[PDB]
């Protein structure tokens, strides 16, 4: 069934992205023995959740899910509450907690708003996480925009400590829709993922979350260029080329 | 958990959209997911029936000029449909695209007058206005009222850059001299998928009235309505891109933080 | 023809699955 994973995928690169929801149930719903591998490779728009000990929004993904439940980042809770879900190692969490820190101040400095999460799991020898952002334009303009990054991050320790390889692979989701008199109803939306690794020093200078902000910046910077480029670049040449 | 009939549903429903260009990819897709071939051809029959009429694909019919579209306005039912240009009907292979086995076919003449000097006048229009655009019109009676339906194509399909696009257009004139009540649906879709899936959806709906004479004076102002409304909302398209870009887009994420540098990941984690 | 980076991206064990 890496044949049949493989079609869905190609699948979700086709079908509208306008439904990309709608899309993967219908998917699971066709091939119900491939939802676990859907439901991790196949990305969704990020959902807002209420810590309500904190009074802070966290993001939903299949990257916090356990059963019907979410984990927050900032409780370490999960929600509805759970016995015994998955959970990051104690210096993992750690980390995380650190990270969580790290990605919100990043959030600022760059999308002035928004909410972020991040969430890590461990690996045999190493861990990997994602880093997530959320950021939605006023629903009130008529002009919606929605903004939905994902960066998942493998990070294969070795034995030193001062070396680790990085895996990185980001999603950005980008979301537009209009409705006016001249252009009628126009929505442009989708995806676009890339790839990239790395060895890097691991050290007192250079930790694992600067090594990983490092990353992501470098990357997301990337793929809004490349956004740019595509939605209001080549579509718009496209649509230009057909009359 | 999920029946064959709704297995089989959804299989249909994922085949009529394929983007533009796509058809043949979202069918293997779906045929190796559903690993039932039996079922699949029973329960999606349909499909391909409706994507081509959904999509107005166009075709060659041996010794015709031009191509036709295969539209809902065209089924005559057994897999046959109108050409109402060349007065024939053919049979069209949904699967392979290819129109065979043409034969003389008349419809409905109260309108034979109009729709010729419509196709003639649309023809002229949409080869000056699309690289590579094609047309049919349509002329029958609905509810009593005379009405032409013209139907307007243009794709452009590079899979090779991960790319496809199509316009479709759809105008209809009811026709109760002196007026001409005129409804339209002008839309678009174009697909980016290199490392990705971009999509632009738009469409757009025009209503108008017209005051009507004789056949070709008629033509010609519907051809007028027909540019003026098609040029108006490709230039909002493109004025809208703009917006969106230097507006929204900017919003959504800086480029930088107002440093104009990158981080100092060092001051970050203190 | 297309590539799939997801599908390299290190999986995340649950201990139950969606009910």
């Amino acid at each position: 069934s890496d044949q049949q994973l493989d079609c869905a995928l190609d699948l979700m690169r086709r079908l509208p992205p306008q439904q990309i929801e709608k899309n993967l149930s219908d998917l699971i719903d066709l091939v119900p023995s491939l939802c676990e591998d859907l439901l991790s490779s196949v990305d969704q728009p990020l959902k807002i959740a209420r810590d309500k000990v904190v009074g802070k929004d966290y993001l939903l993904c299949d990257y916090n899910r356990d059963g019907d439940s979410y984990r927050s980042p900032w409780s370490n809770k999960y929600d509805p509450p759970l016995e015994d879900g998955a959970m990051p190692s104690a210096r993992l969490r750690k980390l995380e907690v650190e990270a969580n820190n790290a990605f919100d101040q990043y959030r600022d400095l760059y999308f002035e708003g928004g909410v972020s999460s991040v969430y890590l799991w461990d690996l045999d020898h190493g861990f990997a996480g994602v880093i997530l952002i959320k950021k939605a334009g006023d629903g009130s303009k008529k002009i919606k925009g929605c903004w939905d990054s994902i960066h998942v991050v493998e990070v294969q320790e070795k034995s030193s400590g001062r070396t680790a390889h990085y895996k990185l692979t980001s999603t950005v989701m980008l979301w537009l829709q209009t409705n006016k008199t001249g252009s009628g109803t126009m929505n442009l939306g989708g995806s676009l993922t890339r790839q990239m690794e790395k060895d890097e020093t691991v050290s007192d200078s250079s930790p694992h979350i600067a090594n990983i902000g490092r990353l992501v910046e470098d990357m997301e910077n990337k793929i809004r260029s490349t956004l740019n480029e595509i939605y209001f670049g080549k579509t718009k040449d496209i649509v230009n080329g057909l009359r | 958990r999920v029946s064959d009939e709704e297995k089989v549903r959804i299989a249909a429903k994922f085949i009529t959209h394929a983007p533009p260009g796509e058809f043949n990819e979202v069918f293997n897709d779906v045929r190796l997911l559903l690993n039932n071939d039996n079922l699949l051809r029973e329960g999606a029959a349909h499909a391909f029936a409706q994507y081509n009429m959904d999509q107005f694909t166009p075709v060659k019919i041996e010794g015709y000029d031009d191509q036709v579209l295969i539209t809902e306005h065209g089924d005559l039912g057994n897999g046959r449909f109108l050409d109402p240009r060349n007065k024939i009907s053919f049979k069209f292979d949904h699967l392979r695209k290819e129109a065979s086995d043409p034969q003389p076919e008349d419809t409905e003449s109260a309108l034979k007058q109009w729709r010729d000097a419509c196709d003639s006048a649309l023809r002229a229009y949409v080869k000056d206005h699309y690289p590579n655009g094609f047309c049919t019109v349509y002329g029958k009676s609905i509810d009593g009222q005379q009405t032409i339906i013209a139907c307007i194509e243009s794709h452009q399909f590079q899979p090779k850059n991960f790319w496809n696009g199509r316009w479709r257009s759809e105008w209809k004139f009811t026709i109760t001299p002196p007026t001409a009540q005129v409804a339209a649906v002008l839309k678009i879709q174009v697909h980016y998928y290199e490392d990705g899936n971009v999509q632009l959806v738009s469409h757009k709906d025009i209503q108008d009235s017209v005051q009507v004479s004789s056949d070709v004076q008629t033509a010609k102002e519907f051809i007028k309505i027909i540019e003026n409304a098609e040029n108006e909302y490709q230039t909002a398209i493109s004025e809208n891109y703009q917006t969106m870009s230097d507006t929204t887009f900017k919003a959504l994420r800086r480029q930088l933080p107002v440093t104009r540098t990158k981080i100092d990941w060092n001051k970050i984690l203190s | 023809r297309l590539e799939h980076f997801t599908k390299l991206r290190p999986k995340r064990n649950k201990k139950q699955q969606p009910t």
